[PDB]
């Protein structure tokens, strides 16, 4: 079916060029344009450009100056390059494909590249087992701890428990540094037989932990 | 550009009744609207096109209404599952611009957290720092309450919050609670207390663990 | 009202 996978999120210093791949399949660069929209806490959902079947680009007004979207048709890529970002250039961006060719209902979006401006140095997160010590039913999670920039990814088993899992939004420590935990609920009876791991995945530092967490 | 205003903010609502949203536009744009929903973590999801068209894969219970500048997205009966954000688009008039969204909210029943406490890994400690956690899981509504206290001493600023949205399938919230201290504090005291209020609880819950045991 | 980077989801 038809997809569009961009590349992974992180960090872009002040002044300095952001640069994003959408790589497409279910469909031919060259019978479809693809479009960039990025969504900011300022601005909301933003509209920033389009590269047609046939090459033609069109930007948005305010991006006239500092953007470039160009593709290579044969490897289905399409790339995004903004110059100059500044804090507020901060956001997710999109790449999207219209439902027509000449079109602007978007019915297939990237899976979004989350974007941030700043000086600080990206780092890892560790991750710290928070044990299961009621009704039959036992707690347990993963700390994520004194990361940067976000996003993180957690999951459970390698995908196979998602049932009971919440994963709690970053919170945005003092120092600068993010923190979450993702916790699930089991039964109790199977912390003997079953193993628990949460699968960590921070892609700005290449740092990809699994974590066995058991009581203590 | 056209500018898109979309009422309310919010929108709060029980599954099986009805709900409509507003989109409105600063000139008019004829039929030339689309409708988009955002749940967590996800990108945009089309749910009408050209103010009234079906999408596919799209329920039936999603429909749309309007032309001119006046536009109403309409849920006839509402799921759990349609918990999310919800935008819509202009494009008679270049550039495309989105309106700044709506937010749908679903009511059900009162249901009180379940309460679990975790003191900082052996693991975390040879770093110098204590993370001690409290998660509420599982509770409906929103608004609770979590006191920390060490060895009787009141907690204040040295804790942090995390609300996750509302499930999916159950309208329910969970929440964690973290506090925060050095390894040297952490060491010095032995009682640690985490305490909920809620309204689906008839006295405040108290989980609590001695460091060590 | 505004849109969070972390979730998603419109926030106040």
């Amino acid at each position: 079916q038809v997809q569009l996978k961009q590349s992974g999120p992180g960090l872009v210093q002040p002044s300095q060029s952001l640069s994003i791949t959408c790589t497409v399949s279910g469909f031919s660069l060259t019978n479809y344009g693809v479009h960039w929209v990025r969504q900011s806490p300022g601005k909301g959902l933003e509209w920033l450009g389009v590269i047609w079947s046939g090459g033609n680009t069109d930007y948005n007004t305010p991006f006239t100056s500092r953007l470039s979207i160009n593709k290579d048709n044969s490897k289905s890529q399409v790339f995004f390059k903004m110059n100059s970002l500044q804090s507020n250039d901060t956001a997710i961006y999109y790449c999207a494909r219209a439902l027509t060719y000449y079109d602007y209902e978007f019915a297939y979006w990237g899976q979004g590249t989350l974007v941030t401006v700043s000086a600080a140095s990206t780092k890892g997160p560790s991750v710290f087992p928070l044990a299961p010590s009621s009704g039959g039913t036992a707690a347990l999670g993963c700390l994520v701890k004194d990361y940067f920039p976000e996003p993180v990814t957690v999951s459970w088993n390698s995908g196979a428990l998602t049932s009971g899992v919440h994963t709690f939004p970053a919170v945005l420590q003092s120092s600068g540094l993010y923190s979450l935990s993702s916790v699930v609920t089991v039964p109790s009876s199977s912390l003997g037989t079953q193993t628990y791991i949460c699968n960590v995945n921070h892609k700005p530092s290449n740092t990809k932990v699994d974590k066995r967490v058991e009581p203590k | 550009d056209i500018l898109l205003t979309q009422s309310p903010v919010i929108l709060s609502v029980s599954p099986g009744e009805r709900v409509s949203f507003s989109c409105r536009a600063s000139q008019s744009i004829g039929t030339n609207i689309h409708w988009y929903q955002q749940r967590t973590n996800g990108s945009p999801r089309l749910l009408i096109k050209y103010a009234s068209e079906s999408i596919s894969g799209i329920p039936s219970r999603f429909s749309g209404s309007g032309s001119g500048t006046d536009f109403t997205l309409s849920i006839n009966s509402v799921e759990s599952e349609d918990i999310a954000d919800y935008y819509c688009q202009q494009n008679n008039n270049w550039p495309t611009t989105f309106g700044a969204g709506t937010k749908l909210e679903l009511k059900r029943t009162v249901a009180a957290p379940s309460v679990f406490i975790f003191p900082p890994s052996d693991e975390q400690l040879k770093s110098g720092t204590a993370s001690v956690v409290c998660l509420l899981n599982n509770f409906y509504p929103r608004e609770a309450k979590v006191q920390w206290k060490v060895d009787n001493a009141l907690q204040s600023g040295n804790s942090q919050e995390s609300v996750t949205e509302q499930d999916s399938k159950d309208s329910t919230y969970s929440l964690s609670s973290t506090l925060t201290l050095s390894k040297a504090d952490y060491e010095k005291h032995k009682v640690y207390a985490c305490e909920v209020t809620h309204q689906g609880l008839s006295s405040p819950v108290t989980k609590s663990f001695n460091r060590g045991a | 009202g505004q849109f969070d980077l972390s979730t998603r989801r419109l926030k106040g």
